[PDB]
């Protein structure tokens, strides 16, 4: 079998891969390209929850 | 290519599927399906499912077989299956007669969780009581010959005319189709694969970047098939009451 | 207390950190402290339970 | 036959050995090593171990490759390793010159855990600053060359003259010796196996009823290497600080 390292009818796939593997940990401080600077952080928007881990439990 | 599927690869593939055991039957599972299967001289034997009850002491069912054959265009698996409420001792799960085979077909809903216990059916009015364990082995005959999913070309016929594992194979081309998989029970090169099945009982979903598919069967709601195709791994498992789906018509 | 032991050599505390998560923004996570001493000592506790 | 480590086998073989990861960071593996693995264009990707800091952000390391070549008598890995602090994010490792590879040999402690601190040492008075991943580097490299288990005769060489995974292994014949296993950069048939090593900086347990060795090194008390002979998986990991233990000869 012969085929390539990843088919080219997976851009779906790689997209929930990426948007999945990035709720772990911090966001990394991205940068303007053009002036430099690095991109302000969005404010975080106050809620409560329960402990879903804990119920996973 | 894996020789025989492995618990714990089954248990984290089809864990988002909701096939799922208790931490307390996995530990019992890893320490007593070895036991069984060197007990009973199996050269395999694997967890197949779980059947829910009403009185919340679930039946575990394991199936193991020694070597599998070509008979009659049919590759036959001399299977014996055994069952369990904790996952730590296994008894016999007996084989049952035709005659009571339509019995026990005719008898539905969740099963009692009492081995002890037997129903009845009414006839012309003669009435029949049947065990439990015979209800329970029918439905598990029944999702065993609908299902047994395994890849296509993944076994392999040898000089004793014996289904053994090929262990140059592969992968499957097309993980996403329903070619690329087969019944257990059909012959190597003979090209009956689950596409020539009943157009609508299977569905596929393929993560083409990590490269797991899983093959979920329809007519039965419960039946779990994964394949790993960047390690080549495969398995599969039932978890649910054990009763067909017959509204399928109408709810595709 | 654990802060009044024997510091290792360069004033460094014999108990180090252990946390669950990398993010201080989860809400219920785990702390606990490793010994440098004795590697291989570990106590802990989440929310109300605790164990070494 | 494997083709490559599982690491959901390996955390569970190995946890008995105290070589366990975070919850979070398992998860979070399980996301990333196929992201990174796909968009570095290699063919295997795998958690090689995990360093502990004094700060508690311990480096979680994985290493990768492409192909394997036999060049002068050795079974060459181009290897590529990442590391990471969070299992999400992986950033390169990049290799260190000889020179300052004998600073960072000698820096000892355990790790800071501050990708940015770098390290002083005075010589004849020349000080020179050594980076942090620069004694992170070193200490994997110390560790690879002197454990990088796998069983014998799994490889074999190809047409090409590449080392390429042997599809046909039966298995270790004596799982309890040390002549069933080999480093990496052996060449397949040229007889080196861990017996060869100096007599005392492995110790093996194997369980004849499951079937499982582990293999565990004294020299770097830390790596860990298992072996499933009816399954025939495999695999090994680092835990540990990374400094190698200079008094073997006082302890056995």
């Amino acid at each position: 079998l012969s085929v390539p390292l990843v088919p080219a009818a997976s851009a779906a796939a790689a997209a929930a891969a990426v948007a999945k593997a990035s709720l772990f940990g911090d966001p990394e401080p991205v940068l303007d390209p053009e002036s430099g600077e690095p991109i302000d952080p969005d404010a975080p928007n106050e809620f409560e929850c329960e402990d879903v881990e804990g119920d996973g439990d | 290519v894996q020789l025989e599927p492995n618990i714990t690869l089954v248990l984290k593939h089809l864990a988002s599927c909701g096939a799922v055991v208790s931490a307390e039957q996995q530990a019992a599972l890893d320490h007593s399906i070895p036991i069984k299967r060197i007990e009973a001289g199996l050269r395999s034997l694997t967890l197949w499912g779980r059947l829910t009850t009403l009185n919340g002491k679930d039946y575990l069912v394991a199936e193991g077989y020694n070597v599998a054959s070509s008979k009659e265009g049919a590759a036959v698996y001399e299977t014996k299956y055994f069952y369990s409420q904790d996952g730590a001792r296994w008894s016999d799960l007996q084989p049952v007669d035709s005659e009571t085979a339509t019995r026990c077909a005719r008898i539905k809903g969740m099963l009692s969780g009492d081995p002890a216990k037997n129903y009845e059916l009414e006839e012309k009015p003669l009435v029949f009581q049947i065990p439990e364990l015979a209800v329970l082995r029918c439905r598990v005959d029944a999702i065993a010959t609908a299902t047994s999913v395994i890849p296509t070309d993944s076994t392999i016929l040898n000089a004793a005319s014996q289904v053994v594992p090929n262990r140059l194979f592969a992968g499957a081309a097309y993980p996403e189709k329903l070619e690329s998989y087969q019944h257990r029970f059909s012959l190597p090169g003979s090209g009956v694969t689950l596409s020539q099945d009943l157009r609508g009982t299977w569905a596929v979903q393929y993560d083409a970047f990590k490269g797991v598919a899983q093959v979920r069967s329809l007519l039965f709601p419960g039946y779990f098939f994964y394949y790993a195709a960047n390690e080549l791994t495969w398995g599969s498992l039932y978890v649910g009451d054990g009763l067909r789906n017959n509204d399928l018509i109408f709810m595709l | 207390a654990l802060e009044e032991d024997a510091q290792l050599p360069g004033e460094q505390a014999a108990w180090t950190p252990i946390y669950s998560s990398a993010s201080e923004a989860v809400k219920t996570q785990a702390g606990g402290l490793r010994s440098l001493v004795w590697p291989g000592a570990v106590c802990g506790g989440r929310g109300s339970e605790w164990t070494c």
